[PDB]
RNA sequence: GCUUGAGUCUCGUAGAGGGGGGUAGAAUUCCAGGUGUAGCGGUGAAAUGCGUAGAGAUCUGGAGGAAUACCGGUGGCGAAGGCGGCCCCCUGGACGAAGACUGACGCUCAGGUGCGAAAGCGUGGGGAGCAAACAGGAUUAGAUACCCUGGUAGUCCACGCCGUAAACGAUGUCGACUUGGAGGUUGUGCCCUUGAGGCGUGGCUUCCGGAGCUAACGCGUUAAGUCGACCGCCUGGGGAGUACGGCCGCAAGGUUAAAACUCAAAUGAAUUGACGGGGGCCCGCACAAGCGGUGGAGCAUGUGGUUUAAUUCGAUGCAACGCG
């Protein structure tokens, strides 16, 4: 990336109700290239959380990650010497990315019965501000907010 | 309390701390705060932000004096000396003037030879 | 870059702070000839004129007051 | 070193500060006596000043274009 | 005899030139009090340290010591060391204008004499800051170093003494001559101050550069150019500016100054590289954002070692080890 300032790569939407965001969620959950089982897992998890919550899948995803999407994150921009944690506010696509990836690692952990139930219950906890992914969000937010002395 | 009208605000801004103190016409202290006491023990207290936090925390404890307008007066170099002015302004004190008494020897004592 | 000493016969005096208060700054401290013209000879003569003024309290050493 | 800065200010406006002395003397007198480096640094910077004057004299070039 | 060298005089100028004596203000520290509080300080981070006996902060008063912010300028003065607040006293030199006077009164100098930064030494004061030694903290593998907190001699004053420095433009002093450019500073003559001026000429002076010189870098009217006079000094590197002896010194040590022995080099300037915990620009899955692995287990295989009679031979840092 020395000279490249390259942009983005095309991603096809949901084969169900079209959502680039849910497709990116599928691609963050996919392992070994198994896109079919990835999208199947996410489909069942969102439809189960949808029958639970009484909101459509899109709105459930929306205000269930909106409680995990971060604001500022920590970087190490060493200047005039030693390296210290400068908090950069995260761009919106980085928000989407970090949120989905924390939810997915949270679901990788927290093993109850099957990945579908894990992920579904997990973003329910993230909708009600209770899960390990939202705990990750708040712990990044207090990993920063204690280094504001650098701006 | 004592309903003091107006005052001066000394910012002893060093290379390590930034001592904010509030005093009056007669030169008597009403309260103070410092970037080392406001947290920021160490590498952060020599930053401009901790200085403004000290200025905010010293705007605290002088609300009880009804101090209306402040004569900010600074001293010495450092990361502070400007962010403390910003914070003493944004705290709602009518900054009536921004002077300093930063001391300059007329070639007096020999200074320490430090820092090889 | 005007040296008033170009037409100023009755060379620099320590009582004419009316004329001296232009060769100092807000603080009371002498100004450089590289910025105010003032041929070096008269800059030195007015330097000691300002010093004698300060001694007679016709000018402040600093603006501490 | 002191300014009223009438409250219709909204400004720093303390260009008097970093234009007159504050840091020009303080951060270089804070330590370091050494009695001899003033002349060394003096003539390094003074060679650079005469070099600026040489630049101003011989600043006639072709821009490579 | 002579005036072109060298001086004397009359008028002034510029100056941190010198010695003596007063004095001012800022600032650091200390002392006493006022207000005020849990921090100050310091560092890369700390900790020693200081602080609830109430500090740091801010204010007033008092004491004392050292150096003089800005002016500040390759600016000035001085033989060199060196000298910078202001004022007074005694004092040296420089230099310009014009005129007069003496009439070679000159230049250079072994030995001799004198001045000679800083450290250091003796006697007596002084002691604010800084600070060898010293002590503590920290760093570190160790750290009797850098760093931090303290801190004694000392730095300060008078009077002696030492007599050395990279005391260095590493350039002995004096005189003559030989193209230039821009400056700085200090004199002075002329013309229109005609209105911040223009034309000459004296002194000191900084930088570029010509002929020349030089091994080259460079010097270049302030020569390292062309010469003249006198002085000092050198003769391969190490041993050695050492030893012995002399002279000086209170002491530290200084000055003069070898020999054996050993090496065939030591050295200068410049050139091409390579390298830098030097500078500028730039690139690579180099790092950063991310995914998946190795290192753990079992097995396959190659390797080292051991074994054996033989466990053929070869690759054996990246760039050998599922390699021939």
């Amino acid at each position: 990336p020395r000279r490249r300032v390259i942009g983005q790569r095309k991603i096809l939407p949901d084969p169900k109700f079209g959502s680039e965001l849910l497709a990116k969620f599928v691609n963050i959950l996919m392992v070994d290239g198994k896109k079919s089982t990835a999208e199947s897992i996410v489909y069942s998890a969102l439809e189960t959380l949808a029958q639970r919550s009484g909101k459509s899948e899109l709105e459930a995803f929306e205000v269930a990650l909106e409680n995990v999407r971060p604001t500022v994150e920590v970087k190490s921009r060493r200047v005039g010497g030693s390296t210290y944690q400068v908090p950069v506010e995260v761009r919106p696509v980085r928000r989407n990315a970090l949120a989905m990836r924390w939810i997915v690692e949270a679901a990788r952990k927290r093993g109850d019965k099957s990945m579908a139930l894990r992920l579904a219950n997990e973003l329910s906890d993230a909708a009600e501000n209770k899960g390990t992914a939202v705990k990750k969000r708040e712990d990044v937010h207090r990993m920063a907010e204690a280094n504001k002395a650098f701006a | 309390r004592k309903q003091v009208s107006d005052g001066v605000a000394h910012i002893h801004a060093s290379f390590n701390n930034t001592i904010v103190t509030i005093t009056d016409r007669q030169g008597n202290a009403l309260g103070w705060a410092t970037a080392g006491g406001s947290g920021f023990r160490g590498s952060r207290k020599s930053t401009p932000f901790a200085a403004q936090v000290a200025a905010e925390r010293c705007a605290d404890a002088v609300k009880e004096y009804g101090i209306k307008n402040l004569e900010v007066m600074v001293k010495g170099p450092g990361p502070g000396r400007e962010s403390t002015i910003r914070a003493l302004n944004a705290a709602g004190f009518r900054i009536t003037n921004i002077t300093d008494v930063t001391p300059i020897p007329h070639n007096g004592c020999r200074p320490p030879k430090k820092r090889r | 870059f005007c040296r008033f000493t170009a037409e100023g016969v009755q060379e620099i005096d320590y009582k004419d702070i009316a004329t001296l208060k232009n060769y100092i700054t807000e603080s009371g401290k002498i100004v450089p000839s590289r910025i105010t013209g003032t041929r070096a000879k008269y800059q030195r003569q007015l330097a000691r004129a300002i010093k004698r003024a300060r001694y007679l309290s016709l000018l402040p050493y600093t603006d501490r007051h | 070193i002191k300014v009223r800065e009438n409250e219709p200010f909204d400004v720093a406006l303390r260009r008097f500060k970093r234009s007159c002395e504050k840091a020009g003397v303080l951060a270089e007198v804070r330590r370091r006596e050494f009695y001899e480096k003033p002349t060394t640094e003096r003539k390094r910077a003074k060679a650079s000043a005469v070099k600026r004057h040489a630049k101003k004299l011989a600043r006639e070039n072709a821009r490579r274009t």
